[PDB]
């Protein structure tokens, strides 16, 4: 009784706006006030799942330090209010959104093409001031989800990305949480004392909901404890490993290489679906198939052999698998 | 003139609020002084020097 | 096996590069110098360890050694190479064993703003704060009490 | 992605046997210093355990004197009795006393056992003695409760103590670099902990560990 106390739970979602939210965690023994309050602000404000904005291409564009006859705003100054945005994501996990406006006019949010899943949070976000007359601005925008936060320069993966020059690349700023205040004050409970009702008020993007992101955390927490609920020597360093040494375009398909799909229809009539299984397949049991000119034969050589393999190798590993 | 301003405003007379730290959670005694100055950026970044 | 692969490698910063040098430098010692070296402490010896960003830290007594501020004051470094110069800097122009400063034998690392502020806080004595006339089973009691 | 990183801990290192110093890694670039607050927060305070909370000296029914018979004024006994831990099983209150006769020093092994409860380090020296003839009287109410209850507050005749229920002496962390493969930098955690030797520290931190998970236990969800 005295030990073994009780627990809390989530009394409350009051939302005194549409942005400012107020949740009561109800009740804490001692202690638990503050300790939970500041490690749940710590967790809420490092990780909640955002979908802010992270690439834009506009047509007239073709670095974001150009300008555009007919928009009031630089393009700088349209990239910064689009990093601005907030939108809810709700199915996949980035989306390519569209907005294309024409005449004298503040393009706002609410003017851009929404899909079925997408969803503005709220409209009057100024994006630019349309001020000549027959200016137009038409824009794709790649909105995507992730975790915490990211600059531009270390999203680099490529050149293919910065291939097309109309790329811009705004730097993803994604956490719903913008400010986490909490308290704790004295629970007149159903018969104890000094047990303490926490409160904590969020002022957030409208993106992410009170409870759904006061769960998220929370589970978050529990995980990330639950790695040492139980420690131990789990230590990690091991030593004497057998590999497959296969390479793993064999478990891939023809279809994994970049090919012609007319080669691809043309191994299928002769009895290729996987690598492993065309790396076994003669050079004289390729060339025998329908309408094997050069083209798709060069597809075969180039995406199979050329890249390192050879057009079909009498090899004893495949299958250790399959 | 500066007390009557901040009297104006909903906010302490001393110029000093009570803080909390993020990490421990716990308050700091002796309420610091926090305000709004101002503050530049000069063109010595580390990127033209290492 | 080829040092123009091993250039591609280096350019590539494929993690086992990383690995590698943190390997590499594990026991490496490097010299830190200030612009006008004045006196024998100037040019000082460390054992490095990776950080990010491209700003030099080192310890603040140190750098009160230096007579460094941290006004954009910039250092130098230097890496000895040779077995034994290396060895030399682990030996003699190691920061840890250059305290006594050697024009007077006072102490050249002395703690001088910031930490004593803390330390002087700490050993001081409000006449009735909360706690007062309690006795204690130990620092480690009152450590646990303050806390 | 939304799927963090775990730690992978390389030492649980056991000097002496009763002060541990845990490491993992690695945490995210926050969460050292949450886990840590968090898990000191709890053990200081919130940690079920049992200590010495009463005393009688049926002689010495004061907060003061200098009761002939030992060497040590009345507020140095009970100084080190405060230390005295104790660990009861299922009972949840109990008197206990110590009529110890002879010459030399008072140590817990003479302290009159009971059924259920048990005496972790009965050498720990409770008092030393008078050259001659002093057979100390004292009973010791001991309790089982949730952490520090200092002596003061206690206030709502007889002779009290600032009780410590917790079972840990001390207990610190320390957040240090990590690197990941390419990742800037992680939190690593380092837990130094001290306990009152009524049970291992790694024990403690996997009872801190479930306490905490059963105050969360009605916000996840799988
Ligand atoms: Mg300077």
């Amino acid at each position: 009784s005295v030990t073994e106390f009780l627990k809390p739970r989530l009394v409350d979602i009051e939302q005194v706006s549409s942005t400012h939210a107020k949740v009561t965690l109800e009740p804490l023994e001692r202690g638990f006030g503050h300790t939970l309050g500041n490690a749940l602000r710590r967790i809420l404000l490092s990780s909640m799942p955002g979908c802010a904005v992270t690439e834009v291409e506009i047509d007239g564009v073709l670095h974001e330090y150009s300008t555009k006859e007919g928009v009031q705003e630089d393009i700088l100054e349209i990239l910064l209010n689009l990093k601005g945005l907030a939108v809810r994501v709700q199915g996949k996990d980035e989306v390519i959104l569209t907005l294309n406006k024409s005449g004298i006019g503040p393009v706002t949010a609410a003017d851009i093409t929404h899909d079925g899943d997408v969803e503005i949070v709220k409209p009057q976000h100024v994006i630019c001031h349309l001020t000549d007359e027959n200016a137009s601005i038409s824009m794709r925008i790649k909105v995507q989800r992730g975790r915490g936060y990211v600059p531009a320069s270390t999203r680099i993966h490529s050149e293919e990305d910065e291939r097309p020059i109309g790329r811009l690349l705004v730097d993803a700023c994604y956490s719903p949480v913008e400010r986490i205040a909490y308290n704790v004050e004295a629970a007149r409970v159903e018969q104890r004392t000094d047990l303490d009702k926490l409160v904590i008020e969020m002022e957030t993007n409208g993106t992410i909901d009170p409870e759904e992101a006061i769960r998220r955390a929370a589970t978050i927490l529990a995980e990330q404890l639950e790695a040492f609920v139980d420690l131990r020597d789990v230590r990690q360093p091991e030593v004497k490993e057998e590999k497959p040494e296969f390479d793993p375009i064999l478990l891939r398909p023809v279809d994994d290489l970049e090919l012609t799909v007319r080669s691809a229809n043309c191994l299928k009539a002769e009895a290729i679906h996987y690598i492993g299984d065309l790396v076994q397949r003669t050079e004289v049991e390729l060339l025998k198939t329908p309408n094997l000119g050069k083209k798709s034969l060069t597809e075969i050589k180039d995406v199979l052999a050329s890249r390192g393999l050879s057009l079909g190798m009498r090899l004893e590993n495949w299958p250790p698998a399959s | 003139e500066i007390k009557e301003l901040l009297k104006l405003g909903d906010l302490p007379t001393s110029g000093q609020i009570r803080l909390y730290d993020g990490r421990t959670g716990e308050q700091f005694e002796r309420p610091v002084t926090v305000g709004y100055m101002y503050m530049l950026k000069l063109n010595h970044l580390v990127d033209d020097k290492m | 096996t080829t040092i123009k692969a091993a250039k591609k490698m280096v350019e590539r910063e494929e993690a086992v590069v990383w690995d590698i040098l943190d390997e590499v430098i594990r026991e490496h010692p490097v010299l830190l110098n200030r612009a006008p070296t004045l006196h024998r402490l100037g040019i000082q010896a460390f054992e490095p360890v990776l950080i990010e960003g491209k700003a030099i830290q080192l310890h603040p007594l140190v750098c009160a050694a230096y007579n460094a501020d941290f006004d954009g004051d910039q250092m130098a470094v230097h890496v000895p190479l040779t077995l034994e110069a290396q060895l030399e800097a682990r030996a003699l122009m190691m920061s840890t064993n250059n305290i006594l400063s050697p024009a007077n034998g006072e102490p050249i690392i002395v703690p001088s703003q910031d930490v004593v502020l803390g330390l002087y806080y700490m050993t001081r004595d409000c006449v009735n704060a909360k706690g007062e006339g309690m006795v204690l089973t130990g620092p480690k009691e009152a450590e646990r009490l303050y806390r």
